[PDB]
């Protein structure tokens, strides 16, 4: 796999997949925080 | 009354002054900024919020 240059391809693929999974979890967390900010700023708009 | 007769006065002695006629108290510039912020926040209310 190393000589045929297939090991580096799999290494890059797995690194990208791990980055994707971590980014998806952080994306869910960002969605939660964004909805919390939406509620807070809606309360601010009621105050306005 | 004052002294024995009317006090002497200058032949013109206008002295208009009267810069302020009652009122005073609350300043107008602070509430002017308030009204500017009011129209600004109304314009913001025109812009979409949420959704």
């Amino acid at each position: 796999m190393k000589g045929t240059l297939l090991q580096e391809i799999t290494e890059n693929l797995l690194y990208a997949s791990a980055i994707h999974d971590s980014a998806q979890e952080n994306m869910a967390l960002h969605l939660e925080n964004l909805k919390s900010l939406k509620a807070e700023y809606e309360d601010a708009k009621k105050l306005l | 009354d004052e002294e024995i007769v009317k006090t002497p006065r200058k032949l013109v002695n206008y002295v208009p002054l009267k810069i302020f006629n009652l009122g005073d108290s609350f300043d107008d510039t602070i509430t002017t900024t308030v009204a500017k912020l009011q129209d600004l926040k109304k314009e913001i209310l025109d812009s979409p919020r949420s959704n």
